[PDB]
RNA sequence: UCUGGCAUGUUGGAACAAUGUAGGUAAGGGAAGUCGGCAAGCCGGAUCCGUAACUUCGGGAUAAGGAUUGGCUCUAAGGGCUGGGCGGCCGGCGCCUAGCAGCCGACUUAGAACUGGUGCGGACCAGGGGAAUCCGACUGUUUAAUUAAAACAAAGCAUC
RNA sequence: UACCUGGUUGAUCCUGCCAGUAGCAUAUGCUUGUCUCAAAGAUUAAGCCAUGCAUGUCUAAGUACGCACGGCCGGUACAGUGAAACUGCGAAUGGCUCAUUAAAUCAGUUAUGGUUCCUUUGGUCGCUCGUACUUGGAUAACUGUGGUAAUUCUAGAGCUAAUACAUGCCGACGGGCGCUGACCCCCCUUCCCGGGGGGGGAUGCGUGCAUUUAUCAGAUGGUGACUCUAGAUAACCUCGGGCCGAUCGCACGCCCCCCGUGGCGGCGACGACCCAUUCGAACGUCUGCCCUAUCAACUUUCGAUGGUAGUCGCCGUGCCUACCAUGGUGACCACGGGUGACGGGGAAUCAGGGUUCGAUUCCGGAGAGGGAGCCUGAGAAACGGCUACCACAUCCAAGGAAGGCAGCAGG
RNA sequence: AGCGUAUAUUAAAGUUGCUGCAGUUAAAAAGCUCGUAGUUGGAUCUUGGGAGCGGGCGUCCCCGCCCUCUCGGCGGGGCCCGAAGCGUUUACUUUGAAAAAAUUAGAGUGUUCAAAGCAGGCCCGAGCCGCCUGGAUACCGCAGCUAGGAAUAAUGGAAUAGGA
RNA sequence: CCCGCCGGGCAGCUUCCGGGAAACCAAAGUCUUUGGGUUCCGGGGGGAGUAUGGUUGCAAAGCUGAAACUUAAAGGAAUUGA
RNA sequence: AGAAGACGGUCGAACUUGACUAUCUAGAGGAAGUAAAAGUCGCAACAAGGUUUCCGUAGGUGAACCUGCGGAAGGAUCAUUA
């Protein structure tokens, strides 16, 4: 290759992207932004494939320059903008607000939230550097660099940021006993409480997380995402509390629901 | 014993060997400041590395080197070089069809800092991956271990 | 070129025709000449590389093929002698020991910079080469005065 | 569904292979009523291509005096519909083929603390102390002229302009700091009169980020360790010059207070000096390939193995240069060659173990007849860019021009 | 609405034999010895004993039990073991972490069955100004990350004591 | 000299140990109820121990050693006759 | 500001020569291996095949073949008598 590839294929789409195989040889390539494309979602896929508001990619472009779609309080015309983790898309015409988070199946699900909840958010820091004129700054996973942070904030902490203000409201450190959600790997989409953590000087660290149902698991540091303090998340959660149930258990509830409905 | 054998005298960039002097005495009485720094993983800087008078840009302790990527080991066979010891590591590859293995070895060259002096033939040396400082050598010696040694007659 | 020797080899003067004897050069071809490359020409020294078939394993071999070569200014290496705590010496008091100091000396080799109209083994000296066939094994000898050869001899083999 | 039979015989037990026998891919042959999917020039020929096409593009928001239209209406001064062109951006993606390539590409894991990056986003853009209520020029289309056989051919004149090029201002903020510091004020020893200490301070040089440097403190931050991100001490800061708006639209408003026109104003777009993120980009650590000894001792005077000092290289190295004692590799298969070999994710078959096939539409690499080369661009050593050579060959008015369909059809 | 021939290849073929061959006479042991790669290399170092926790730790089958040294770290009494180590280092076994898409094993999905497709199913006086769900798992050889296991395979400790 | 015992042997002879296709053999056994270690060596019959390359030899020749092509049998043991 | 143009520095397409190496190819003539309808000598091996046979070496020969030195049983003889 002579440079940056400018296309994505139908099979080149990430697996958790629910895209059909027999519709086209290409895919809506997510363009550059605050998120790595491998764990983001374009606006077309969020609306056309999931919400069914539009049926063609052209119609998704029609509503975009109609300027009815907003992200983080900002109207973006990019149909392939990377709506990544902790992104809220609010449509004022229908008066609906959605918080983009993972479900129990490791999927970029759509979760309706109240407007008051959408006004604030949650972000995770990545690094601290003393930039210009000897003052600190924070660079996050959302690429929202913040000037003049609280000095008590360290690496791998979670900072609340408002849509309009764009500042630090409430920060929480990284510690045991805190609720967390996995942001990668096999355990993607699970909510649990950090019971243990082990370190390795020269490689990744392992954080052992044990959920409310006792299903313990282990995860890498880069896939740890802190949301709430203790055993209560700061934000609403989708169906299932982010608990991965087994194949046999899931089919048992599925058959019970089918029998009760019928 | 002269530190100045090369075409141009090598200088440690961090230290300042050049200092002013006071009345009734000189700075030459005290030894020059030496810049060194220990590493993690229990890689405690050995005695000869601190108190030695050698200067090396490529040493694990008095240089720019950061050891990362992978931590490995090997044995000592030959030492005919300028600050390089050739090492070889055994490893057994598995063949599925015949449900057995083959003995294999891929020897490499490691650059050894002059601080280590007590290395003989047939002992283990622990080395770690580093920057491509040479065309072939990409490892640096971090630890020296004997193998039925400590008594040579 | 010096020591020593000589007077150009049994004559001189003038001219510079043909033909000749001896020595050279020649555009473009490059053996088309001729019985035949006869004659002439090419190569040629030294240093550094690189050398085939075949073979009696010794050779063939300077095989073949290629590069360098001047002048000037430097650098490095290659040795000999003496000594070891006014004049001596009875002496512990010294310790030459990674061979140190002083003095002496000739011939080369290698490397580098600079430099000339790329010219330099500058004259002199000084192998053209390769692929094959025939004969004789080789070195040697022979018809002084037309035949130097495949002829003769030769070691080896055999016979009487 | 873990399978035989026939075949040496005067007949039988064995060894042993083939013949039949079951699937599997390419085509051939005879026939073929329907529909749902769907492979389809790779095999010898990565051989050559006539012809047609495959990259273009404008919002209220850069530039609009085109006699192509057109509203108000000729007292105004910038309407708009808009060819074409300048300006910025894409053309290095896509798609075809496997010629080439054998620890090499690639497959699993890791790093770039060893580097860079228009693109989207998040910061910053009064941080520096020294004509502005808008600067100079030509160049477009266009008109008027011309050349041949010519093109995606074009010089000379009058014009016009850009978010194109070059230069550049006031504001912006009153001051601090380190030195150099005249001068001025105060305190104490001193029986004397000299010193010992505090302060103001005019007048002078510097005093931001980006970059190059040399020095200091670092029980500001964090990593396990960077010579890290920070703070200062003294200079340069490239005229083949860095940053501090000479840019364009929308709806239009508030104040005359010390004033009949001055200030205050929002929504955006345009590229930045530097930092971060992402798409990425390339060089890297451990582990893995087919046949081959009728390839056994090989690399190294020409860089091969390493050190020191330099050169470029986006950065780290025999990438290159010079000096240093020889070193490295090899029967655990090197060096060499062949391959009817791009690799792998993967395909046929089946007790199990396994044997074969991998261009294919997927993820990476290479190529555009061949290997050379290069300007713009962030990213090319690019071929639907150019140059030269080699075969082939298009037009020629014989003075030249113009070329690569292993892109889609078709030959 | 197919079949044969032609050729490539697999099973057959225990006819390449690791699984899983043969060598007196059917093909075959070198004439023999040495010797290095390489291959394979004997036992031997904590086994039992009443632990009580559960059934038919009693005999027997599945669980931790009567590893250090430093602030007994949420200027000094038991309600503590977070981290600076390892009475040593490999191989193997299990889990866990690392797994670009498709295919394959296979969950559910109908209605022309399936091959295929990830879709569709669900009350309707229709104001029903439409609720819910799927789009999972398994394997991913080898190489490396990690936490245990400590039979099996080799390694050293201290013999002139340069011993803890 | 005779009687034995013990360990290392060259060995018969009988024997339904056993295996083997049998001839015959305590190894030519412990072999599908398949694994003690390992070397050399065979893969239907010919072509062919040939061609070519390499190496040894004074020669004759030795060691290493193919391919093209061609064949449905060549073979071992045993049965009764001649 | 600068077009045309010249000198020096680097790969270098391409060219010449030489060396090494791989593969594919002609060739007068020579000598083998493949099938044969079954053409000419007597008969080497199958019996003790009448000179058991086969193996190597050496040597010779129209040919099978003959000869010597050894070496075996695929020659008719597990035996040959104190």
């Amino acid at each position: 290759a002579r440079g940056p590839k400018k296309h994505l294929k139908r099979v080149a789409a990430p697996k958790h992207w629910m895209l059909d195989k027999l519709t086209g040889v290409f895919a809506p390539r997510p363009s550059t932004g605050p998120h790595k494309l491998r764990e983001c979602l374009p606006l077309i896929i969020f609306l056309r494939n999931r919400l069914k508001y539009a049926l063609t990619g052209d119609e998704v472009k029609k509503i975009c320059m109609q300027r009815f779609i907003k992200i983080d309080g900002k109207v973006r015309t990019d149909i392939t903008y990377p709506a990544g983790f902790m992104d809220v898309i609010s449509i004022d015409k229908t008066g609906e607000n959605f918080r983009l988070i993972y479900d129990t199946k490791g999927r970029f699900a759509v979760h309706r939230i109240t407007p008051e909840e959408a006004k604030y958010k949650l972000c995770k820091v990545r690094k601290i550097f003393v930039g210009t004129k000897g003052i600190p700054h924070l660079v996050t996973h959302d690429a929202r660099t913040i000037r003049y942070p609280d000095p008590l904030i360290k690496v791998n902490d979670t900072i609340q940021i408002d849509l309009e203000t764009g500042k630090i409201t409430d920060f929480i450190k990284f510690d045991t006993g805190n609720l967390c959600m996995v942001t990668g790997g096999a355990n993607l989409g699970r909510i649990g409480v950090i019971t243990n953590r082990e370190r390795h000087p020269g490689s990744f660290d392992v954080v052992h997380v044990k959920d409310a149902n006792g299903n313990s698991f282990a995860t890498r540091l880069s896939n740890i995402f802190v949301i709430g303090k203790g055993n209560k998340p700061w934000i609403s959660l989708p169906r299932g509390k982010g608990i991965r149930l087994t194949i046999a258990e899931e089919r048992d509830k599925r058959l019970a629901a089918k029998q009760s409905s019928g | 014993a002269d530190i100045q054998t090369e075409r141009a005298y090598q200088k440690q960039p961090t230290i300042f060997q050049n200092k002013k002097r006071v009345l009734l005495g000189e700075t030459g009485k005290e030894k020059l400041p030496r810049y060194y720094k220990n590493i993690g993983l229990g890689f405690k800087t050995p005695k000869e590395a601190i108190e030695g008078t050698y200067i090396d840009k490529k040493c694990p302790f008095t240089g720019n080197v950061s050891i990362r990527g992978r931590i490995l080991s090997g044995v000592v066979t030959k030492m005919k070089m300028q600050r390089t010891i050739v090492i070889r590591r055994d490893y057994l590859h598995y063949i599925r069809k015949y449900n057995r293995f083959e003995k294999r070895h891929k020897n490499m060259s490691v650059h050894l800092s002059p601080c280590f002096r007590d290395v003989q033939i047939g002992d283990i040396v622990t080395v770690g991956e580093c920057r491509p400082l040479s065309k072939t050598v990409r490892f640096n010696v971090l630890k020296v271990t004997k193998a039925a040694g400590t008594k040579k007659q």
